[PDB]
């Protein structure tokens, strides 16, 4: 109990308040806490009544922040009653419960990281990750002074072991004690009362009268805290505090003050991780053989048995684990002896079973132990009388290695990843294969990042894994068929999800055979074909996961090295007054532990305020059923640690690639030639069922190869199969339902009986006959008829027989008045689906058959394959009929209705821009700018909207025209409505065109408008409506000024036409009008600002009342579409930092690989640029921080600053004065009730600005409080400037030196403000400085400037005195500014930046 | 009552109602006895071969003497009935006698194969599936529906005349009401399908019962369709007779309970399951089906992997706004 005053006394320990009422932190510590609260929610979809109802709460506290405080604070200084907890070991609290705890949980862990409670050798720390921590630990121990020497008989003990039952048996009046000592004692009440509850196991009640609820969210601090009490029993306060080092400088983790007070006792190092305790002694020879005596008097060992019961690692050869010599062994169990003694029983429960005592000495070259689930072994160098996963120990002073450690992954983990797997196959189901493979690759992917280089080393591991690997595909291939099979395609497995494979990730050695690996193709030309040719092993191989994560050693290494260059980039930045820039660190981003990438991200500020985070996350798996296999990292801390896309791509090449992966499925049996990968909380995480992954695959599984001994054939079909596959024989007979095949058969007879009555004279014919003909024949696959016969004007001359596409047959030979067709139709699979072969075979086999009855020997044998949806044909043939075949069976497979079907249908069980300038009459529909708004997020939230006009585009491609229809704000489930509304209007539109003007097709730019225009369509049938692929800026229209103008005015509804095009197609062809027009309207979409300026910028050719876009010359067009044409581009850029690469278009694809770097004076053009800057307007962000009464929120009004920024400039920083009266009943409020413009320098940087004006003269100025200056900048910073400051001081040190800075932040399309209250601290320093032009300067500092309530309103009006001159603007006229100036004044209106005499 | 066969010559896997045997190659047996006579029926086969489809035929016991002969040319196993009682009542005793045959089960608690067909009726059946001739209907899992014939001779029985819904035509929806008709399907439902079709609600619910049996026996893709149809627009209309409501989550749940696991990824349709059950305006009155579906069915429907690898229509087009905020 006192251990702790004393060292608490010693650290001199600043007891943690209870949150004060303005307490700086706590909206973070807030928002924290509810998200940690929320994120258990974040994946799952469907949440059922209490998860759905918790999730209630949190919003509810989220959404009045300030009211939640109040009501959290009231129960930490009130409540000590508390609802019963359940438990299942996992914990469930109530909802309204948790979010206190939370709150309390990060407030104390923030609290005590800025007081140093925890000193550093208590773990899960913040600083690293585990991995990390055993690395820093075996280094730590590498580098003791003269550690390994064993010259004069010196030893070295590590000692690991559990402080058994710590948790468990806590007494809570002691606790409350010791909470006291470092707590604020309310919030000592609330959680040892919290801990004294009901817990309901599901039937019994009981009392927690002593022990911790690990479940509780602030359980990790109590845990912790009281592990510290344990740590000073076994450390004695002078070791601890040579450990921790002093209050005022205290000692990183392992690190001394000096070599003596490292060698001044035998502890040299100590570390807890949680429950686990590790301590490394150095002995002298006497200082241990005569502790080893004082042992064994009081447990003297007779018959030298203290050897048997020594634990011991297994993992390692005999050689390589502890040697157990009598002196090692005794000394082992004297050290523990000795450590045992000083922890009273009561605290925890420490036994010899439990640990593990390794001895390095000139008998014991090995040192051991067990961290984090690794088990490590190290080895000096000198010692050295097994290549894998070893770290080399570099000594810190040589430079040089010294050791060696070596990793295997422990027995206790290798169990647990076993498990997972044995549970994957047991877990109850009826489970889809593909989740079956998500399961397998997340047990997989879990321990891969975690241990990394440990597996390689582990045996045992690597068997299990292939076992694992191997019965996750038996469960798959029984899911498939009863029976085993003979081979089976590895594609099914390994290929990625994208493409309808399992997506398994592999760790074994996995052939793929050559058979698997060819492919076809059908041309218009001929059928061609790819087979694989020879390769080394391992281009035979599937890729494993092995060589795709980097070694823990490599991370770290090249982490102190990326973080070193960071810290010496920063040094150099501030050297030259700067603030140092991403893209000086990029290519460092993905590097580093944590990654480089974190300093950049967004919620960076936030999470400085998240502290306890390992420890945490660690401590979930007590108060959450299901938790992240991942909890040992935490992206927003450490950034990612992995990337596997790599994997990916490798796998699909090993396979083939795409061509050859397809031919493996039923992907060709679509119709489709080209594959573009459409299968179907915001995310997908998607799974495919059995059905649909089974008649994907089916070409491959169902086949000879893979399943023999069972072959059918089914009823009304030409298919076979090959085995009892569930669900592939419905598919199949549903696919073929209503006697497909059958007609498939008679409709392509059919086909081409017609188009040779066509060419009766021309070929010769003298007549055409289709056979009538079995039924059943169309799937007799064993014999055949003629289903067309031929006859003969006089007589054909015919070659022998040869393919449709073979090329001089000559037609010497044979002569005959009689011709006969046979179409035959087959459902191949992987094994079989040459049909060119198919055919030959079929028709040398049947016409030489005393069983097929053909009428003559000549004749033309056809073969369509319906499962690869390939053709070929094969027979005698007379001159003119093989080019008219040809012709024929290409557009019968295109058109023929039959085989449509078949695609169809077959589409359907998978669950499946050149046109748009032809004749038909097409119109494109755009809704986007149809119900549009406006957007007033207050701090709080309840986020108000209101709705301005909008616009329905209609647009014809061709021709240009548009129909605008205007959609009045009278008209307003609101965003649905939209939809309805429009689809009524564009009906409404085609209903007015005669039938000769309606559009054969309408194509709709959002999916959403599809179901609703099909609906007011139904009495078109011939108009298609057809949604698209392509993104499409028409939503930009708004940003042409005589549309919007128009719609905003309108005043009703109202059909107003234009033409976009604007008679371009005068000269140019409508392909290309879009084209521009596209250019021109992706552009406005991505700087409405940077476009506009493009086409103001030249007046002088400018815009008839008629058109939309400046009457632009034809040149002057190819070089302004030339200038957007990188644009689009460098939005791509700067968005995806891709400097240059292959030209590959960008209008309907964000992304693709690179990342190879290939390959090695009127201007008064401003004037312009400052025209367009209310646009600027059109997003203002507000900054904001928590109200406080006695702090007080100052109000500006609108119109001020509306000319502000319309007097603005946009490379120039401009400034005033606002003049403030508290309003009538409201001491706190103010109101910016005047701006005054006044004489000013300004610069990019900084500014020169004119004094205090003196209002004295002009009428009116009375009863009016000054406040202070509001002012321009075009970079956005959290604090004031070293400009601002130096500003800051010159007006206000005195006589008032109060009045605020309201500094705003111009970027295109957003203005940014924010309200600075500076420090008297700053007053100062400015006032040591002049004329700054640098945001950081030496010794400037951002601490000076505080916040200061800041508001904006609609509800009042200001008023705006110019100098008297009307100049404010001496940019230009440097020298006849003078600062000290004593100027007048007057009521009037201001004048822009560039008003023309400036 | 019973109904006899006349032979046994093939291995097949025979189904009455819900129960499923298994026939060896000229095994000794020469029917079913004992058929609880009040009901329709279904005597199904899937031939042990793997070349024939699922096909059966439905009866009912009081409309005549049925018998099962198996037919060679044909090759399947086809239901005639004896014109003759006599000789028909003469078959049994030899069959019943010698035994031979096969005792129909007495019932489980939960009285299962009324609550799957309580609704339905032969006659009705029998303009569904038309061939006048026969007092007993063939359904195989290859038959198409009407709907999409004419959406698209054959014999006209070997397509399933089911009643034809469509919620996209005009039928559907009327001129003057296109978004009110296709948001909320009460017009269709009650005035075009209830008053106009069905003339009650048994009859809609006995068509939806058969189309549910026929998709689960023969996994016939029409059936099923059909099925999920005549849930859907119960449940995507906000007036229903509160008779239905309280009838439908019972007939639901008996359905998908006795639904057999291997044939569910083939029946079950994700969308529509998902939409009644979750968004539907009568997702509340189906309490008990939503509870065993969940069950049964949980990653059809949502229920919980790690990411391996490292819209707006539905919301207004935002033109600015005021923002209060951090940075």
């Amino acid at each position: 109990s006192g251990v702790m005053v004393e060292w608490l006394e010693s650290r001199s320990f600043s007891p943690i308040p209870f949150p004060p009422l303005t307490y700086k932190n706590d909206t973070k510590i807030l928002v924290l806490a509810l998200e940690d609260l929320k994120d258990v929610y974040a994946s799952k979809v469907r949440l059922n009544a209490s998860e759905r109802e918790e999730l209630a709460l949190i919003e509810e506290a989220y959404d009045n922040p300030h009211d939640t405080l109040n009501r959290i604070k009231k129960y930490l200084l009130t409540q000590r009653v508390f609802k019963p907890v359940d438990i299942t070991p996992v914990y469930s609290v109530d909802p309204l419960e948790k979010i206190t705890d939370a709150y309390l949980d990060q407030y104390l862990w923030y609290e005590a990281d800025q007081r140093k409670l925890f000193p550093n050798w208590i773990k899960p720390s913040d600083s690293e990750i585990p991995p990390l921590l055993v690395y820093k630990w075996t280094q730590g121990i590498n580098n003791l002074s003269e550690i390994w020497d064993v010259s004069r008989g010196q030893s070295a003990v590590l000692l690991e072991t559990t402080l058994g039952e710590m948790a468990e048996k806590i007494d809570f009046t002691l606790l409350n004690r010791l909470l006291r000592l470092i707590v604020d004692p309310n919030i000592a009440d609330y959680i040892t009362a919290k801990n004294n509850v009901v817990i309901n196991f599901k039937d019994m009640s009981h009392v927690n009268k002593y022990g911790l609820i690990r479940g509780l969210k602030f359980a990790s601090f109590i845990f912790q805290y009281y592990g510290l009490v344990i740590d000073l029993l076994l450390l004695g306060q002078e070791r601890a505090t040579d450990l921790a080092g002093p209050a005022n400088n205290p000692n990183e983790f392992m690190q001394f003050k000096s070599k003596e007070v490292e060698k001044a006792h035998p502890i040299r190092l100590y570390t807890r991780y949680l429950d686990r305790i590790y301590m490394l002694f150095h002995f002298e020879e006497d200082e241990g053989e005569e502790l080893t005596d004082e042992y064994l008097a009081e447990n003297p060992d007779p018959n030298f048995e203290n050897s048997i019961g020594y634990n011991n690692r297994k993992c390692w050869p005999k050689d390589s684990r502890m040697r157990l010599i009598r002196q090692d062994v005794n000394l082992g169990r004297a050290v523990f002896w000795e450590i045992q003694s000083r922890v009273p029983t009561s605290l925890t429960s420490i036994k010899w079973e439990n640990a593990f005592v390794s001895v390095y000495s000139k008998n014991n070259p090995n040192l051991l132990f067990s961290m984090c689930g690794f088990e490590v072994r190290i080895l000096p160098r000198q010692r050295m009388e097994n290549d894998e996963g070893v770290w080399d120990l570099v000594d810190e002073r040589t430079k040089q290695r010294t050791a060696k450690a070596y990793l295997k992954v422990s027995e206790e983990e290798i169990k647990k990843f076993d498990s997972r797997i044995r549970g994957i196959l047991m877990a109850s189901g009826s489970t889809t294969f593909t989740k079956v493979a998500a399961k397998w690759n997340t047990s997989l992917i879990s321990l891969f990042t975690y241990f990394r280089e440990a597996i390689v080393a582990t045996e045992p591991l690597l068997d299990i894994l292939v076992k694992g690997e191997t019965r996750i595909q038996n469960r798959v291939k029984l899911g498939l068929n009863s029976k085993m099979p003979t081979r089976f395609p590895p594609a099914v497995f390994y290929t990625p999800k994208e493409l309808g494979g399992l997506g398994m990730i592999s760790a074994s050695h996995i052939l793929i055979p050559a058979s698997d690996l060819s492919w076809s193709k059908q041309t218009d030309t001929g059928i061609t074909h790819f087979r694989a040719g020879m390769t080394h092993e391992d281009e035979k191989l599937i890729p494993t996961i092995f060589r795709y994560i980097t070694t823990w050693e490599n991370e770290f290494l090249d982490s102190q090295r990326v973080w070193a260059e960071y810290a010496t980039k920063r040094q150099e930045a501030i050297q030259q007054n700067r603030r140092l820039a991403f893209e000086e660190l990029e290519g460092s981003w993905d590097r580093g532990i944590p990654r480089i990438s974190t300093l950049f991200q967004r919620d960076r500020h936030t999470l400085a305020y998240d502290r306890g985070h390992r420890i945490r996350r660690e401590f979930k798996q007590y108060s959450l059923e299901r938790n992240s296999p991942f909890w040992w990292t935490n992206s927003h801390h450490d950034g990612k640690l992995w990337n596997l896309n790599a994997y990916r791509t490798d796998v699909i090449q090993a396979l083939g690639g795409i061509e050859t992966i397809l031919e493996h499925t039923l992907f060709k049996g679509t119709g489709f030639n080209s594959w573009e990968g459409l299968f179907w909380q915001r995310t997908g995480l998607s799974q495919i069922p059995n059905r649909r992954f089974t008649l994907w695959w089916s070409p491959t599984i169902n086949r000879a190869n893979v399943y023999v001994g069972f072959l059918v054939q089914l009823d009304l079909t030409g298919i076979f199969l090959h085995g009892k596959i569930p669900t592939l024989k419905i598919s199949l007979i549903q696919i073929f339902r209503a006697h497909l095949w059958q007609k498939i058969h008679e409709s392509i007879v059919f086909d081409i009986c017609q188009i040779l009555d066509g060419e009766l004279d021309v070929l010769q014919i003298e007549s055409v006959t289709k056979e009538t003909v079995h039924p059943r024949k169309s799937y007799k696959m064993n014999s055949s008829a003629a289903d067309i016969t031929m006859e003969s004007v006089h007589e054909w001359e015919v070659s022998k027989p040869s393919l449709l596409h073979e090329t001089n047959d000559s037609f010497k030979g044979l002569i005959t008045n009689k011709m006969w067709f046979d179409v035959q139709l087959r459902y191949g699979d992987y094994d079989s689906h040459d049909i060119s072969r198919y055919v030959r075979a079929k028709f040398l086999d049947y016409t030489t058959d005393n069983v097929s009855m053909y009428p003559s020997p000549t004749g033309v044998m056809i073969g369509i394959d319906l499962a690869y949806n390939m053709y070929d044909a094969y027979g005698n043939w007379f001159n003119g009929l093989k080019p008219l075949i040809q012709n024929s069976m290409r557009t019968i497979m295109k058109a023929n209705p039959a085989l449509y079907v078949l695609r169809e249908r077959i589409r359907k069980g998978l669950q499946i821009y050149a046109e748009l300038f032809n004749n038909d009459i097409k119109l494109f529909v755009d809704d986007t700018n149809v119900y549009r708004v406006t957007v007033h997020k207050t701090f709080e939230g309840n986020v108000a909207t209101k709705a301005i006009n909008g616009c329905i585009f209609t647009l014809n491609p061709k021709t240009g025209h548009l129909f605008l229809k205007i959609i009045h704000t009278s008209v307003w489930r609101l965003s649905q409505l939209a939809k309805w509304k429009t689809a009524e209007e564009v009906s409404a539109l085609v209903r007015s065109l005669p039938k000769e003007e309606q559009p054969k097709q309408i194509i709709v730019t959002r999916k959403a408008m599809l179901d609703p225009l099909e609906v007011h369509m139904l009495d078109f049938p011939n108009i298609a409506i057809r949604p698209t692929e392509n993104r499409l800026p028409f939503s930009a229209a708004m940003s042409i000024d005589k549309l919007s103008d128009v719609v905003m005015k309108a005043t009703e509804p109202q059909m107003v036409l234009f033409n976009i095009y604007d008679d371009w197609l005068d000269r140019l062809s409508s392909y290309t009008a879009f084209s521009r027009l596209t250019l021109l309207l992706r552009a406005l979409k991505t700087n409405e600002e940077s476009a506009k300026m493009i086409l103001l910028s030249d007046p002088t050719i400018t815009i008839k009342s008629y058109h939309l876009w400046p009457s632009f010359t034809d040149e002057q067009w190819i070089t302004i579409e030339s200038q957007m044409r990188d644009l689009i581009l460098t939005e791509y850029g700067r968005k995806y930092n891709v400097n240059i690469s292959a030209l590959t278009q960008t209008e309907i694809k964000d992304i693709i690989l690179g990342q190879n770097i290939k390959a090695p004076n009127e201007w008064r053009k401003s004037a312009i640029a400052n025209t367009l800057l209310y646009l600027r307007l059109k997003n203002i962000y507000v900054s904001a921080d928590d109200f406080v009464e006695e702090q007080n929120v100052y109000v500006l009004p609108k119109n001020l600053l509306k000319k502000f920024i319309e007097i603005s400039d946009v490379k120039i920083q401009v400034a005033a004065f606002i003049y403030g009266m508290s309003a009538k009943d409201h001491p706190k409020v103010k109101e910016i009730k005047t701006v005054v413009l006044v004489p000013q320098l300004g610069h990019v940087g900084s500014v020169q600005i004119s004094n205090i004006p003196d209002i004295g003269d002009l009428p009116d100025t009375e009863g009016l409080e000054l406040l202070g200056w509001i002012h321009t900048q075009t970079e956005e910073l959290k604090f004031m400037a070293a400009s601002e400051v130096a500003t800051h001081s010159k007006l206000f040190a005195d006589k008032k030196r109060d009045c605020i800075d309201i500094s705003i932040f111009s970027t295109p399309g957003s203005v940014s403000l924010s309200a600075y209250n500076l420090t008297d601290e700053g007053y100062q320093w400015g006032e040591e400085n002049k004329d700054i032009m640098n945001v950081l300067s030496e010794g400037f500092e951002p601490t000076f400037s505080t916040h200061a309530q800041l508001l904006l309103s609609d509800r009042i009006t200001g008023n705006f005195i110019i100098p008297s001159g009307n100049v404010w603007n001496y940019t230009f006229m440097g020298t006849a500014f003078n600062q000290e100036g004593d100027y007048n004044f007057k009521y009037g209106i201001p004048l822009e930046f560039y008003n023309e005499m400036h | 009552n019973t109904v006899p066969f006349t032979s046994a010559p093939i291995e097949v896997t025979i189904g009455i109602d819900q129960y499923s045997f298994n026939v060896k190659e000229n095994q000794p047996f020469h029917g079913i006895k004992d058929i609880p006579i009040g009901h329709v029926h279904v005597i199904h086969f899937q031939h042990a071969d793997n070349s024939s489809m699922r096909y059966g035929y439905w009866f009912d016991c009081r409309m005549g003497n049925f018998y099962i002969q198996y037919d060679p040319k044909d090759g399947l196993y086809k239901m005639m009935e004896e014109r003759d009682g006599a000789k028909f009542e003469n078959i049994v005793h030899n069959f019943k006698e010698r035994q031979m045959m096969v005792s129909y089960p007495k019932i489980d608690e939960d009285d299962t194969w009324y609550n799957l067909t309580e609704f339905v009726q032969m006659d009705k059946i029998r303009k569904i599936v038309r061939k006048d001739e026969n007092q007993f209907s063939y359904v195989d899992s290859s038959m198409t529906t009407v709907q999409e014939n004419e959406l698209l001779e054959d014999d006209p029985a070997h397509s399933l005349n089911y009643t034809v819904i469509n919620f996209k035509s005009r039928e559907a929806i009327r001129p003057g009401h296109e978004m009110e008709d296709f948001l909320d399907k009460s017009y269709y439902l009650n005035t075009v399908m209830l008053q106009g079709i069905f003339k009650n609600s048994s009859n809609y619910f006995g068509e939806l019962q058969f189309a549910f049996l026929n998709a689960m026996f023969f996994g016939n893709y029409g059936s099923s369709l059909q099925w999920h149809a005549m849930i859907e627009l119960i449940c995507s209309s906000a007036t229903v007779p509160k008779h239905m409501l309280d009838k439908l989550d019972e007939i639901l749940y008996y359905q998908i309970k006795t639904l057999p696991e291997q044939y569910s990824d083939i029946l079950l349709n994700e969308r529509v399951w998902n939409i009644c059950l979750y968004s539907s305006f009568q997702k509340n009155s189906l309490h008990n089906t939503e509870k065993i579906m969940e069950n049964k069915y949980p990653e059809l429907l949502g229920k919980d992997d790690a990411l391996i690898y490292g819209d707006d229509e539905h919301n207004p087009t935002i033109v600015g706004g005021l923002y209060y905020q951090r940075p």
